[PDB]
């Protein structure tokens, strides 16, 4: 129970962070990646000065603060807003206090060297956590849907990625990483639906074009004769109540948009899509693993979940791929957590105790130590 | 030879109609699943624009 | 749901099959021969014995693993009612 | 205003008392009358051993021994293997309860590492002379 | 150090006395820290074999100067929170023995017949009322029963 | 002889996994389009329930 109880498993993302114990289902804190800083001196009623603001605070307020993303593109960027971030998740998110708590951490795929032995200097010796791991995203993830050899697409809010993974250890030639995620997403939505005759103006109307994005975006399945069907005007469309009555009517777009992870050209980008990427990943790997990783295309991330997302990439690559294959998407309904989830069974796991690497560890080989 | 030639070609018109009105049942499911999440979600909606009203 | 017959076949047969060998394996290696045959004829006295306690031996686990399971299969029927009682979903 | 209602509780725990101290005087007897039934049950499947005559019955009665063995021995193999299956299907519930409560007291499986009377116990071997268990102690007459 | 405070305020001197005895057979050189190495060789006269992984983790679990050795005070600590959880254990183990004594019946439960009758059983004079009063009180879920959780919560504090 | 063997058996295996999890899209079809008219029947409920205390 000493750590039974005790491990906690933080995902840091681009967009959100997920945070919660070890042993649990689902994450027990969820919460924006951001850390506001007032741009004027003054007050809350009956607070203090605040110097800085992280998680939903800092959204609800930001109109007052400079806004600062520290993960861009899944890499920590600024280490001092992210010690904020850590900070926050600890000591009020979760309220625990870190220095009698296993630390399980996510970093991504081709992390660099030097961030994996820096968040384990931070851990060690700013939070003064008992022990600590670092996880590869992707590898959680496939971990989390059973099993151990598949490929990953990984998309959230600000990368998608590819890591093919064999008996455990992830791909690092084969990995491919495209910038165009649930983030980019949303504000080709913006635009897709102010070009439909409308207006995001207040902060208000930008905000719920994403919960438009998450509530009603599909993926169709054969986009070709469905923005035919669009024209025919079938009772394809759907309207969408705003804060207030003002109901907003989104037919066609609803599709054109998750269109844009197949179709990158949508948004002027000339890299290619998903399922072109998941292939190439694919045909740059060892020959022999080939048949596996094509009945093993796990998806996790926010950005998957657009239903008939799995069906189109179904047949994306069974089309792209040799006859005598078999193709497989898994894409399972948590997939939003797929990564903490992978992580919470794996850190409450009764053969794990051996791989974290403690205090004893680290004050006596240095960072080295968990960098692996 | 022959009798494995022509009992094959009878397993695979078979599959071949097997796998047709499969995708016709997953269609037909993912359509009606889909009407779902948003009949359901209407249905948040309309008790709780309800228990709004009520209590006003 | 009767594609995933062949997964019954499959996975209890696989299983099932493993855990046989294993057994085998593992029994077999705890197993030596009665070489001694005609060697001597008082040897049979201190021996017999001595497979007489291997016997016991066994006899007394075999007693022991068996309370156990006894034991643990009550564990389980009040791990379980603290499951249900643990339930409610309000 | 209920000023006598303390009573009653102390009540309650003087019978709690009443039933623990009434529990550990039947928990050793029922021990050792469990143990009682374990010789038994060896007394007769393995009663003591007599040695026959010379020629063929030593000889007979070890090769009847040692085909017992691979039977018993096998026998207790399967109940090891019960067993685990067991202490399997308990380790799930005691997951099941974990994520659903979180640390509960009682864990079927407690992993314990030895105590520390054990170790003073096993270094001093002489000298260790404090029933240990929580009671402080502060300054007698 | 704030830990080395109520840990040596929780032992009395009886307990450093011995503790330190202990303390400084761990401790060979007599420098004034056990070692990674000073504590394997102890790990083994008492019967064990830890590995260089194992040995450290169980070092730097008291190590609050991250000295990489245990001096007597991060000693004291361990100690107790060893001392802790052994009568932590010991307790438990105990109540559940007690509990499958007053089941008997094996439902998992203690309902108010098997509740009267080991209540009864006790030499304590007892009346009907009294064991049904004993049962409302311990019974939170109101489901008649008391279940293994309920049971350690009422005896809780009882010896 | 050979291959037409081979490729049959393949074509069979195919077959029964794709019957197989033709019987489970199906199941759960049916299952979500009976959710469903069970949703949609009690929202013209709430929804009633409410024009009236709207009204009211």
């Amino acid at each position: 129970d000493e750590d039974e109880t005790t491990a906690l498993v933080c995902d840091n993302g681009s967009g959100l962070v997920k945070a919660g114990f070890a042993g649990d289902d689902a994450p027990r804190a969820v919460f924006p990646s951001i850390v506001g800083r007032p741009r004027h001196q003054g007050v809350m009623v009956g607070m203090g000065q605040k110097d800085s603001y992280v998680g939903d605070e800092a959204q609800s307020k930001r109109g007052i603060l400079t806004l600062k993303y520290p993960i861009e593109h899944g890499i920590i960027t600024n280490w001092d807003d992210m010690e904020k971030i850590w900070h926050h998740t600890f000591y009020n998110e979760l309220r625990v206090a870190p220095e009698e708590h296993p630390t399980l951490l996510t970093e991504a795929p081709l992390n660099p060297k030097a961030n994996r032995e820096k968040m384990t200097q931070i851990m060690f010796e700013t939070f003064n956590v008992p022990a600590m791991y670092v996880a590869i995203q992707a590898v959680l993830s496939l971990y989390a849907s059973g099993r151990t050899t598949g490929i990953v697409l990984d998309s959230g809010d600000g990368v998608t990625h590819n890591v093919p993974i064999y008996e455990g250890y992830a791909l690092p030639h084969a990995i491919m990483r495209l910038d165009l995620a649930g983030r980019d997403l949303t504000d080709y939505l913006m635009k897709i639906l102010t070009e439909r005759g409308y207006s995001f103006v207040t902060t208000a109307e930008r905000e719920i074009v994403r919960d438009i994005k998450e509530k009603l975006c599909y993926v169709a399945l054969d986009f070709e004769n469905e923005m035919a069907t669009a024209a025919s005007s079938s009772s394809l469309e759907k309207s969408y109540e705003l804060p207030d009555g003002q109901v907003i009517t989104i037919g066609n777009e609803r599709f054109r948009c998750p269109e844009t992870l197949f179709q990158p050209s949508f948004i002027g980008m000339e890299s290619a899509g998903i399922h072109e990427t998941t292939y190439n990943s694919i045909m740059k790997c060892d020959i022999d693993i080939r048949k596996d990783l094509y009945a093993n295309n796990v998806m996790s991330g926010g950005t998957t979940m657009y239903p008939g997302i799995a069906d189109r990439m179904q047949k994306e690559i069974t089309a792209l791929a040799p006859s005598t294959m078999k193709i497989k998407i898994i894409a399972p309904p948590e997939r939003k957590y797929s990564v903490w989830i992978g992580g919470s069974i794996l850190a409450s796991l009764s053969t794990f105790q051996q791989m974290w690497i403690t205090k004893q560890e680290y004050d006596e080989a240095g960072p080295s130590i968990v960098h692996r | 030879m022959q009798m494995l030639k022509l009992d094959k070609e009878n397993a695979l018109d078979r599959a071949e109609q097997a796998e047709a009105d499969k995708k016709a049942a997953e269609d037909r499911s993912k359509q009606l699943e889909d009407e779902l999440v948003s009949l359901q979600k209407k249905l948040k909606g309309t008790e709780d624009e309800l228990d709004k009203y009520s209590e006003a | 749901s009767y594609s995933s017959y062949l997964a019954k076949a499959d996975q209890k047969r696989g299983k099932k099959q493993t855990a046989r060998e294993t057994k085998k394996k593992v029994l077999a290696e705890r197993r030596k021969p009665l070489n001694i045959d005609h060697l001597n004829e008082d040897k049979l006295r201190d021996k017999a014995k001595e497979l007489w306690d291997w016997l016991y031996q066994l006899q007394t686990e075999k007693y022991d693993f068996a309370e156990q399971i006894k034991r643990k299969k009550y564990e389980i029927v009040t791990l379980r009612n603290r499951i249900d009682q643990a339930q409610k979903h309000s | 205003e209920e000023k006598k209602r303390r009573a009653a509780t102390a009540r309650r725990q003087h019978l709690k008392s009443a039933m623990l101290q009434l529990a550990v005087t039947e928990i050793e007897k029922e021990a050792a009358a469990k143990e009682v039934e374990k010789q038994n049950y060896l007394a007769e499947h393995s009663p003591p051993l007599s040695l026959p005559g010379s020629m063929q019955e030593l000889q007979e009665l070890s090769k009847k021994l040692h085909a017992k063995i691979d039977s018993v021995d096998e026998e207790r193999y399967d109940t090891e293997v019960k067993l685990q299956k067991t202490i399997k299907e308990l380790e799930d519930l005691s997951q099941k309860l974990f994520d659903l409560r979180g640390k509960f007291k009682r864990p079927p499986l407690r992993r314990v590492r030895m105590s520390a009377d054990a170790m003073l116990r096993a270094l001093l071997g002489s000298k260790h002379k404090v029933n240990m268990d929580l009671r402080a102690n502060l300054k007698q007459v | 150090t704030d830990q080395q405070a109520e840990a040596r305020a929780f032992l009395s001197e009886e307990m450093i006395a011995e503790f330190k005895a202990a303390f400084d057979m761990f401790d060979a050189d007599g420098g004034g820290d056990i070692s990674t190495k000073e504590l394997g060789t102890v790990m083994r006269m008492l019967g064990q074999n830890p590995t260089k992984e194992e040995l450290d983790a169980i070092i730097e679990e008291v190590d609050e100067d991250g000295s990489g050795t245990i001096d007597f005070e991060e000693f004291l600590v361990m100690m107790v929170r060893q001392m802790k959880e052994d009568a932590k254990g010991k307790s438990e183990e105990e109540l559940a023995n007690c509990f499958r004594i007053f089941d008997k019946n094996a439902d998992g439960f203690i309902d108010i017949e098997e509740l009267g009758e080991i209540l009864r059983a006790t030499g304590e004079h007892v009346t009907e009322e009294d064991i049904e009063d004993l049962m409302k009180d311990s019974d939170k879920n109101n489901d008649g029963r008391i279940d293994f959780d309920e049971f350690l919560k009422m005896m809780e504090g009882v010896q």
